[PDB]
Formats: structure tokens, sequence, C-alpha cells
């Protein structure tokens, strides 16, 4: 068992800058043949890992020259030169020198984008939803930064915390932004028990609300 | 007579066993390289007699748009008036079954033996012949092979001397001359190092007057297998 | 034309055994070894084993000794991984990857399978309910439309807009488990005749696809 350690679980870099990711091993990855058997992969959200670096130095097919691979026997580094939103993801280092093949823990690229105000869309329950006995009010908060932003639900001017489900996306590949979806699910009786439904976003505006009335 | 085999006796050598059907053999010398498939003739015209001639060799295959080197090293040819044999001095090889990595494994191997086969039914009625020549192997092409064939009994026996590894200075045990399926004069016998059977060996008789013998030997030394090429003439 | 066809997802009762397939096309199967990788949700990748269609030698990882059984059908290019006595710790995404048996090439872990989502639970397979979401007003530079996918099991689902024509401005949110059932949302931002928006939601476990057309709500 060769232990691959990725020291940084996450790594911060502002857009347009350069950044390094460190990988360490327990035995030297330099075989007698002279090749350093180290693979570097990038996993984008919801996708299978894509080959980035083979033999610790050589770029793969159709992969930008801004990616560089250095390191000697136990310490290795992957350097991203001009970070773009597409480069976001989770980076892994895997040795194929000795069986069993062992992967790295993982390092996440986190782009430090300038603060952005979410675009808020509020969607009342659909017709088919109402005929099915339930009612889910949906709120989309798109293209915001940082991830610190949370959501508040108000029913007739009163905050509701029960029946709310939140889901956060990861960094966008063309905007470096985040998106969040909030579903407030209720029975049709409870939905018809009130009039106004409000969705509120809680760091460049302090605040931003969108509401509908039945 | 080409020019890619004229880089620097027997004029042609059909490469059949030294390169399989699916791969290619690239032989290079003095900055010139030629590629051979299975069955391609190797012009031994410009090659000189009784000298072990070395070329750099790579065994190449194509796997979905990329050239793959299966093995690489020295390709040795011994040329005589009526026979010729080729060997493979391997310097790098792919472990396609265990690790998948190219490894610098030093290993000897004998690929092809060709020439004017002496018909078994057309052998001399009687008398004795003695063939002196070269035995070569890994790191040593200076071995001296002395063999003797009694055509009256149709038998042969010989010795190898002056090899770098002292355990390979073997005695070539007496063996019978026999015909092949194509009725070719072949001897096959045991290997005797220090009054003990330490492997096997085979030779073929070549020339219309049985003037040459050429073949291989396989010895079990303390380190395991050992391949030796043998070629002697009158 | 490298193709690694893996089933979208597999659902099995705990303690049973399942065979995961990985069909290969577009490359010479015999010359390529086949590796398997397991990724638990929210965790890193783990190597399971390697199969060789040339020989049959299988190098396992010590952890998965009694848990995985690798087989290869070389005639019709396919690899199989058999998992027995399945527990919850085995519900994960399993990828198959190719690895040229010869050094000297870029064809090593370059092509990966899409990944089979193995869920180990006693719940029944449930197809998703799809609801469109449209504004109920005033349209500006762009508009945001939604597709809500409620009440399905198990993961995953694939959401596209106009069968992949609209690939920009789409935000697909990770599924949320609520009372042993999955809910997901998708948003599309489209600028304001022959224009139409439809969300196609495909559930591989139930082998289903539902297209819902985004039309203005009655006002």
């Amino acid at each position: 068992d060769i232990v691959m350690t990725q020291a940084a679980p996450s790594v911060p870099v502002t857009p347009g800058e350069s950044v390094s990711i460190s990988c360490r091993s327990s035995k030297s990855l330099l075989h007698s043949n002279g090749n350093t058997y180290l693979f570097w992969f990038l996993q984008r959200p919801g996708q299978s890992p894509q080959l980035l670096i083979y033999r610790m130095s050589n770029l793969a097919s159709g992969v930008p020259d801004r990616f560089s691979g250095s390191g000697s026997g136990t310490s290795f580094t992957l350097r991203i030169s001009r970070v773009e939103a597409e480069d976001v993801g989770v980076y892994y280092c895997m040795q194929h020198l000795e069986y069993p093949y062992t992967f790295g823990g993982g390092t996440k690229l986190e782009i430090k984008r300038a603060d952005a105000a979410p675009t808020v869309s509020i969607f009342p329950p659909s017709s088919e939803q109402l005929t099915s006995g339930g009612a889910s009010v949906v709120c989309f908060l798109n293209n915001f930064y940082p991830k610190d932003i949370n959501v508040k639900w108000k029913i007739d001017g009163s905050e509701r915390q029960n029946g709310v489900l939140n889901s956060w996306t990861d960094q966008d590949s063309k905007d470096s932004t985040y998106s969040m979806s909030s579903t407030l699910t209720l029975t049709k009786d409870e939905y018809e028990r009130h009039n106004s439904y409000t969705c509120e976003a809680t760091k460049t505006s302090t605040p931003i609300v969108k509401s509908f009335n039945r | 007579a080409g020019l890619a085999d004229a880089l620097t006796g027997l004029q042609s050598l059909t490469l059949d066993q030294s390169v399989r059907k699916n791969e290619k053999l690239k032989l290079a010398a003095q900055g010139a390289e030629k590629t051979y498939g299975n069955g391609d003739s190797l012009n031994t015209g410009k090659l000189k007699n009784d000298k072990v001639s070395r070329f750099d060799f790579i065994r190449q295959i194509e796997v979905d748009g990329q050239l793959i080197t299966l093995e690489s090293g020295e390709f040795q040819v011994y040329k005589q008036s009526h026979s010729a044999l080729t060997a493979f001095q391997t310097e790098q090889i792919q472990d396609s079954e265990h690790s998948g990595k190219m490894v610098a494994k030093r290993q000897f191997r004998i690929g092809d033996i060709a020439g004017e086969h002496t018909s078994f039914d057309k052998l001399p009625e009687g008398g004795r012949a003695t063939y002196r020549g070269t035995a070569f192997g890994s790191d040593d092409a200076g071995g001296k092979l002395t063999y003797t064939i009694d055509f009256a009994a149709k038998q042969g026996n010989g010795k190898i001397e002056h090899l770098k590894s002292p355990e390979l200075n073997v005695d070539l045990a007496a063996a019978d001359i026999k015909p092949d399926g194509k009725r070719h004069a072949v001897i096959s016998g045991s290997v005797l190092y220090n009054q003990a059977e330490k492997g096997s060996y085979s030779l073929g008789i070549f020339g219309g007057k049985a003037q040459e013998v050429a073949g291989s030997a396989e010895v079990k030394t303390v380190n395991g297998i050992r391949h030796i090429g043998l070629a002697a003439k009158q | 034309q490298v193709q690694m066809q893996q089933p979208g997802a597999e659902l099995v009762k705990p303690g049973a055994s399942v065979k995961l397939s990985c069909k290969a096309s577009g490359y010479t199967f015999i010359s390529y070894w086949m590796h398997w990788v397991k990724q638990r949700p929210g965790r890193g990748l783990e190597w399971i084993g390697r199969i060789a269609p040339d020989t049959g030698i299988i190098y396992y990882n010590e952890k998965f000794k009694n848990k995985a059984t690798l087989t290869v059908d070389t005639p019709s290019s396919t690899a199989y991984m058999q998992l027995n006595s399945l527990t919850s710790e085995d519900s994960a995404v399993y990828y198959c990857a190719r690895y040229l048996k010869y050094d000297g090439s870029t064809y090593r872990f370059d092509y990966w399978g899409q990944g089979t989502t193995l869920t180990v639970s006693s719940a029944k397979t449930t197809p998703p309910s799809v609801y469109p979401l449209a504004p109920g007003c005033t349209t500006g530079s762009s508009v945001t439309l939604g597709c809500l996918v409620k009440g399905y099991f198990p993961e995953p689902v694939t959401v596209t807009w106009n069968s992949g024509s609209l690939s920009s401005g789409v935000h697909t949110f990770p599924a949320v488990l609520q009372s042993d059932l999955y809910t997901l949302s998708s948003s599309v931002t489209v600028p304001s005749p022959s224009e139409t928006v439809t969300c196609n939601v495909a559930h591989p476990a139930s082998s289903t696809k539902v297209d819902k057309k985004l039309v203005p709500r009655d006002c």
C-alpha cells in the first residue's frame, strides 16, 4: 500500500492567478526504467474523472498548457497558470507504479470571485402539483458569491423553517458563481391556508426578496 | 540486392519465426533502418561470412494509432556459405502480463535458422566430418564450437569452449541424425556439463555436401535457462 | 470511437449480489487491461482491481478480496464485476477505465466509463414526477424557467433542456432525500414563432424519460 497524501483538502486562488497543488507519497514513484509513474486527474461536478497528467510531466490530449506537473520522487506538484472558471473541480493524484493502485485524498480548487448578488426567482406550485395533493414553492438563487449566502422563507410575513429543503451547486464553470435551490413543500390544505409567500436572500446587498400572492 | 540490407555466402534469409505476423521488426545500422514483416527476405549479401553481425533492433506493433515498442536491443546474425541464423539480444522488454512497464531485462533468444537444407536421404554414405565454428550467447560471441559427425553411424557429438560463463562450456552428447517432416537432416541431443545432463540442443545439417551445421542449445545453469546459438563449418 | 457503455444505475436488496457490466467498443479490447474504481458519495476514489482479457490474471486490492469478482468476455467485448453480500457501505459510483497493457502510450486511464450508481436498499424503484415552473406576471433581458423532479428512487436522473440544445445557463441542483424519496430541481436562463423550451428528465433505473413543455401559466 502506497499512501498518497494531498495536504490541502481545498485550495484558494483568485481568477486569473496561478496556483499549486501538492501530493506526497510513502515510497519513491521513480521506477528503474526512469519513468515517474504518477497520474493526475480532474473530476468536474457530476462527471467521471478526466485524465490530466501522465508520467508526471506530459499533458494529455486537448488539455491546456497552463497545467504543469513537477516533483521528483516523493513530493509532486500540479501548477495551474491562468485559472479559468472551467478549471474548477477536485484534483486527484494516483500512482500506477506498485499494486494496489492508490488514489489521493483530493484537493478542491476554490476560485475567489468578487462578490455577486443572486438573481432570485420564485415559482408557485404548478397545476399538476395541485391536482396531486401537494404544493411545493420553489426558489432559485442563481449566480451569487460567496457561498455564505442563506435563504429565508416567509409565509404571510412570518418566517418558516419546517418544510424547507436546500440544495447548493458548486462553482460554475463559466461564472465561478454559486447557485442554490430552496423547496418549501406543504400539503395543499396548508398552502391554501395562507395568501403571501416570500423568498429572501441574506454579501453585496443588505434585503433581496421575491414574493407572490395567490 | 537492396540498400537497406546493404548497410555494411548466403544471399537471402526468409524471416518467418523471428517476427510474428502481427508485428514489425525494425533493424538499424550506420544511421539506416529497414522494416520487415513476417516472411520478408533479409538480404545477407553485403554481410560478411563467419562474423557475428550486430544491428540495433526494435519490435513494433500498432495499437489504435500509436507505435508501441514491444522489445528493443541487439539483433545478431551469423552468416555462412550455406546457412545463417539470427538471435535476439534483448535490452528492454514489456511485461505485458505482470506489471505493464518496460523493464531492462537482459535476455538471449534465438529466432531463425535457415539455409540450404541437406536432404536426409542424400547424406554421405560414410566417412567422418568435423565442423569448427562459433557458439554465441548473451554478452559473449567468442565461443568456439567443435562438432564431429560420423556419417557411417549417422551420429554427432561436440563441445563448446571459451565462453565467458564457465558453466556453459558444455559437452554436446552423442545424438542420431534423423529426418524432419520435410525429410531434413537434424540432430537433437542432450547437454552434458560436468558429467550431468544440463539441458538440450538441436542442430541442422546444411549444404548439398553437408558442409555446415547450425542450431541452438538450451542449458540449465545455476541462474536458470541459458540460450546459445551454434554454427560450424568445415 | 472509444465507448465504455455502463448501465446508468443498479438497485438491489441488501445481502444479495449484483453483476455490473462495462461494454467496450472502438478499441482493440485484448491489448487493453480494464480497471475498476469505486467512489462513495462525497468521498474520494478507491481502486478495486484490474482484469486482463489477454491472460486472465487479476490483481485485486486486499480490501475487496471477498467482495469483488472480476470476469471478462473478450468475444463480445465486456467486463463484469460481481459484488456479493452487498451492504450499505457498497452503495457508490463504480467506474470502469481502460489501461493499455504496454508502456509507451497515452491510452492509460484516458477513457473512463460514465459510472454505475449502485444503491443498496430495500425500497422499490420509483419513476419521477415532473412539474414545469414558469413566471406568473413583465419579461426583461432574460427569463428563468424551472423543472421540478419530485418523488423518484434511486439516483441518478439526467435533466436536459430541449434535448441538449440549451447547454448554457442551465443550473442542475443536487438531489435531496426527503422521507426516503429524492427531489431535484433544474433552472434555465433563456433570453426572451419557432422558439420553445422543454425539459427532458431521464431516470435510468426505471428506463424512463419525461418531456415537459414550459408554457405560460394561465393569467
